[PDB]
RNA sequence: CGGCCGUAACUAUAACGGUCCU
RNA sequence: GUCGGGUAAGUUCCGAC
RNA sequence: GACUGGGGCGGUC
RNA sequence: GAACGUCGUGAGACAGUUC
RNA sequence: CGUCACACCAUGGGAGUG
RNA sequence: CAUGACUGGGGUGAAGUCG
């Protein structure tokens, strides 16, 4: 164990963690009127269980409206059945080649009980990658008595480790503040 | 018992329960539809009926029993629960009254008019 | 009841927009007519005005109250005698409510503004209702402001509206030193002494430079008469006057066959000059001896056409013209009558829609004042309190007899705005406001679905469709631009997708279950049906059991329109069972369940929806002009035309816009061709976006 | 006075199963 | 921290988890 | 123990 | 001053918490 | 037969709130 | 008497897991 192929090993798990984080965050079908809200609903498209993107693009003017554009007449209509769901539930209007939808709970509430749940869950993405500087720690303490590093060395160089983790909490929350104003649309 | 013994504590009665919660001591009461469902019989029977939750002039909520060959209401049409409750769908003790408020009545139907929504045929 | 004839009861008509001064010209015409106003006070400014700040003001005015605004001699110029004004709309463009005022009335008033001549919504009107005999005079008001002479007005009505105008009148002076208006056909020039009337008037000189404009005038009276009559003709041609007899003759002819439009001058804002104009509409207009008839074809098929003509003793007959909900006993159903007699607490006839009516109370409405009546003679003009489906434009006759006197019905062409909810809350309130719309107009439109795609909403007069948007969005609150339009749909998907296995073959649940299938789903025709949907067996019981295969079919079927698709089930493709496994010799509900759900469960994943989207017929009805303006809405709107055809004023363009794509429609289309447009909204087909229509509406969009 | 992994009807959770060491 | 409450708005406070 | 871009930790003698 | 978690054989310590 | 998932129905307890 | 974060047991259902 050098520092280069831990960090290099360390750059790949945590990415995984972060990844376990984005899908954390887009996972509850987010706050009810989002583009992350109908990728659970991936559609069927040429035989393949193709992405959200490849079927329709997500506009949000307010948070009580969410317009889901579909170039084509037929598309919209295969986007629809994930505005609509009842986990995903939402009553479209067609508004555009997008559908304009109106909320059925009382100015929306199945909004708040997911967005509870997104946050938490994106805490639970930040401590994989958190766990992962860790596993990462204790690599650095088997490579810190391989070349001679004393603690003060090892734990400013597994300080070095959590500050590379918080530049993945810094993007942790930007994906966070990016799904804020999808569930703000 | 024994007379001494009635005397004390005679006969009691008995607080006849009348189920239906759209009391009010009336022959029927006017709603609102909140939904319109399909749900599935007991365990004897099979086939999906249609049935739908009713908010009662009275506040007083209540799923009612649509019959007829041929249903017609909306998640805002107002109908009018009579009574009459149903085995095969629990919970669903009433019945929309057909042809009349804002229902529809059975279509093409020309035995038993008065009930269901008939009125002199073609001729 | 009635002493006055048929003749000496005058239909007459204001077509007036509201450029000539809305409020003002109808409070002045309220006054001015025959009294319907507190006696006298006829004489300097304010005075004259006591009687509308002690009771009621606006309305249409049944006159003659014999005490203020007559004349001397019987049926001439003014009164004597009943003059009944119904109002004529000449607002925005003409439609089928704009036609069926006018021939309430028998006669009507066409009122221009005379800075702005002729405006575009008095063109569009007509020539579209001249097509439909409209009898019309012109009254050149607001003389107060410029355009205050004969000739910049009626170059305007000649060539913004298509009409014929001629002098016939000089005006004196103009602007606000404007003050008089000569008659010159009882050769007069009058100097009005009020800013409210004129009571004391001067009979004035006509100023040095406007002699000459008055001789001319008079010369162009003389050749517009001189064509009402061959001989007439003959007389002008050669030079030979045309006496004040001849002239009047030819008035009167001219303007009941609609061959002219007379231009005649005076305030109504300054308030000089109209008393003149209102004596010629009770003189030369026509009256119900002209129109003393309405004519039908039977209710029951089209099988024979029926005349009524005025008498007491023919059976009722009259023509509900307007709805009203007074507060007193609710709906007041104003008609004219043109044959027999109703009487209070009769029965009559909904001859139109075949509906019996209880005539309850009948009330005449005076525009001061409520009048309880009994009862209606031919001629005689009331409204009715409680009536079953007798509304705006229907039939009103005697107990029984069935008769189309209704030829354009109260429901009336979708032109809609769109109201709009956005929350719950707004939802909500829009339930309570739609539930209270249709019990006051049953002809109104509304498009919903629950809980969404509501509401578009549309009225049924000039009024109408503005108040009625006006009072959800505001007194009953509205977040605008979401949900506006009613759908339903079908699936129609297809791909040639070879796989999706579900195989279960464990101990659970109970005992063994076992249950396997492969399926194919391959393309069947994008039909119209909402059912779908092809099984074939290429492997029949060999895969599943024989016995088994419907029940596990129907288990993934039921499951599959559940997942992934559009929201529409599994419609108009084809699945093939292939292959699969399990004991072909067994099975249980318990094997079904287990192996539907397996195969559900991967089967979402693979296919290729194609479904619809509602396009609309949106016909569009705009000024000519405006032709690049409709191409233009609908490249902001998604739409497109097929085919647009030029209709009087207008060009009519035949063009298909999505339903879908409304953001309001009228709201838009307004906005885009300057005001001037009216559309109807007719579904046309839902689409799978076919060439034809993706193509035009994204070649007009860019 | 423990861990790692797979798992039921929209997800999420996993009563359940497995497995390593006490 | 999260939910609830009080507030026009409550990194304190009170009731929960 | 010292060296040490204060010293200490680290590292080196 | 005192305490919890954590670090240290320990004196004590913390870019932790608590009165 | 009893947990333990779910989904509805009514109901006891509750910082307190009206 | 109405109501409340949360919470307890009861009842149905469709019947799943575990015995």
């Amino acid at each position: 164990m050098t520092l280069k192929e831990l960090y290099a090993e360390t750059r790949s798990h945590m990415q995984k963690s972060l990844e376990v984080l984005e899908h954390n965050l887009a996972g509850l079908r987010t706050g009810r009127a989002n583009p992350a809200l109908l990728l659970h609903l991936k559609v069927e498209y040429y035989g393949a269980h193709v992405p959200l993107n490849q079927i329709a693009t997500v506009t949000a003017p307010d948070p009580r409206t969410l317009v889901v554009q579909s170039w084509d007449q037929n598309a919209l209509k295969a986007i629809e059945k994930a505005i609509r769901d009842s986990d995903l539930g939402l009553n479209p209007s067609n508004k555009g080649d997008a559908l304009y939808i109106n909320i059925p709970p009382l100015t929306e509430e199945r909004r708040k009980d997911l967005v509870r749940a997104v946050r938490q869950y994106a805490e639970e993405g930040r401590v994989a990658i958190r766990n992962i500087r860790r596993e990462a720690l204790d690599k650095l303490k088997k490579l810190a008595k391989e070349l001679h590093l004393s603690e003060d060395e090892t734990k400013r160089a597994e300080a070095e480790i959590q500050k590379i983790t918080d530049e993945f909490i810094a993007k942790a929350d930007q994906l966070a503040e990016k799904k804020e104003q999808e569930i703000l649309g | 018992a024994t007379v001494n013994q009635l005397v004390r504590k005679p006969r009691a009665r008995k607080v006849a329960k009348s189920n239906v919660p759209a009391l009010e001591a009336c022959p029927q009461k006017r709603g609102v539809c909140t939904r319109v469902y399909t749900t599935t019989p007991k365990k004897p029977n099979s086939a999906l009926r249609k049935v739908c939750r009713v908010r009662l002039t009275n506040g007083f909520e209540v799923t009612s029993y649509i019959g007829g060959e041929g249903h017609n209401l909306q998640e805002h049409s107002v109908i009018l629960i009579r009574g009459g409750r149903v085995k095969d769908l629990p919970g669903v003790r009433y019945h929309t009254v057909r042809g009349a408020l804002d229902c529809s009545g059975v279509k093409d139907r020309k035995q038993a008019r008065s009930k269901y929504g008939v009125k002199r045929p073609k001729a | 009841a009635r002493t006055t004839p048929i003749a000496r009861y005058r239909n007459i008509g204001i077509s007036a927009h509201i450029d000539a001064g809305k409020t003002t010209t109808t409070e002045r015409i309220l006054f001015y007519t025959g009294v319907n106003h507190k006696i006298g006070e006829v004489h300097d400014g304010a005075a004259t005005m006591d009687w509308m700040e002690q009771e009621q003001e606006r309305g249409i005015t049944i006159t003659s109250a014999a005490t203020t605004a007559f004349w001397s001699g019987m049926a001439k110029q003014y009164e004597p005698h009943r003059i009944n004004i119904i109002d004529t709309p000449g607002h925005v463009d003409f439609t089928i409510e704009v036609e069926r005022s006018m021939r309430v009335l028998d006669g009507a008033v066409m009122v221009y503004c005379a800075v702005g001549g002729v405006q575009p919504q008095s063109e569009t009107v007509w020539r579209q209702a001249n097509k439909y005999k409209v009898p019309r005079i012109a009254f050149v008001n607001k003389m107060d402001r410029m355009g205050a002479n004969f000739l910049k007005v009626v170059n305007q009505i000649k060539t913004r509206l298509g009409a014929n105008p001629v002098p016939l009148q000089l005006a004196i002076g103009a602007e606000e030193h404007f003050t008089g208006v000569v008659d010159l056909v009882k050769m007069k020039a009058i100097n009005w002494n009020d800013a409210d009337q004129g009571v004391t008037f001067e009979y004035e000189d006509i100023p040095a430079d406007m002699v000459e404009l008055a001789n001319e005038w008079h010369q162009n009276l003389i050749e517009s008469a001189a064509e009402a009559s061959e001989e007439l003709m003959e007389k002008y041609l050669g030079g030979e006057e045309l006496t004040e007899a001849e002239i009047k003759g030819a008035l009167r002819q001219r303007v009941l066959n609609n061959e002219i439009i007379l231009v005649t001058c005076g305030s109504a804002f300054k308030n000089k000059g109209v008393q003149a104009m209102l004596d010629a509409v009770i003189d030369y207009l026509p009256s119900p001896v002209d129109v003393p008839a309405i004519n039908g074809i039977l209710d029951d098929g089209k099988d024979t056409p029926a005349e009524r003509h005025a008498s007491d003793d023919e059976p009722f007959s009259a023509l509900a013209f307007k709805i009203a909900t007074d507060p007193f006993v609710g709906n007041l159903t104003f008609f004219r009558v043109y044959s027999g007699v109703v009487n209070s607490g009769d029965t009559v006839l909904n001859s139109v829609k075949a509906a019996r009516e209880r005539f309850g109370r009948i009330v005449q409405m005076h525009a001061n004042k409520r009048e309880e009546i009994k009862e209606v003679r031919a001629g005689d003009i009331a409204a009715a309190i409680g009536l079953k489906d007798v509304t705006t434009g229907d039939t009103l006759c005697d107990p029984d007899a069935p008769i189309i006197l209704e030829r354009m019905e109260f429901p009336e062409p979708v032109i809609s705005i769109a109201v709009e909810p956005k929350t719950k809350a707004d939802q909500e309130k829009m339930g309570l406001a739609l539930g209270r719309l249709a019990k006051e107009d049953p002809s109104f439109r509304v498009w919903t679905d629950e809980e969404s795609n509501q509401t578009i909403i549309a009225g049924m007069g000039e009024l109408h469709l503005d108040i009625i948007v006006d009072r959800m969005k505001r007194e009953f609150n509205v977040e605008a631009n979401v949900g506006k339009p009613q759908v339903a749909y079908r699936e129609t998907i297809r791909q040639k997708v070879t796989d999706v296995e579900g195989k279960h073959a464990k101990q659970s649940g109970g005992r063994g279950q076992y249950g396997h299938v492969v399926i194919d789903m391959y393309p069947l025709e994008p039909g119209s049906n909402p059912k779908g949907y092809e099984f074939i067996n290429d492997i029949k019981g060999g895969v599943i059991p024989g016995e088994y295969i419907p029940a596990v079919d129907k288990g993934i079927q039921e499951q599959l329109k559940a997942g992934p698709l559009a929201g529409y089930p599994v419609v108009d493709m084809g699945i093939r069972l292939h292959f699969g496994s399990y004991h072909d010799v067994d099975s249980s509900e318990l094997a079904f369940k287990l192996a539907a759900s397996i195969a559900f469960k991967e089967g979402f994943k693979k296919a290729k929806p194609v479904l619809l989207e509602p396009i609309m017929k949106v016909e569009v009805e705009t000024p000519e002009e405006n032709t690049g303006d409709v191409i233009g809405d609908l490249s902001r709107r998604r739409g497109m035309l097929k085919g647009q055809e030029s209709e009087v004023t207008g060009v009519k363009i035949h063009a298909e816009v999505p339903l879908s794509e409304m953001f309001g429609y009228a709201t838009q289309l307004r906005s885009l061709t300057k005001g001037r447009a009216s559309y109807t909204m007719e579904f046309l087909k839902y689409d799978e976006a076919p060439s034809n229509v993706a193509q035009a509406v994204i070649e007009a969009r860019g």
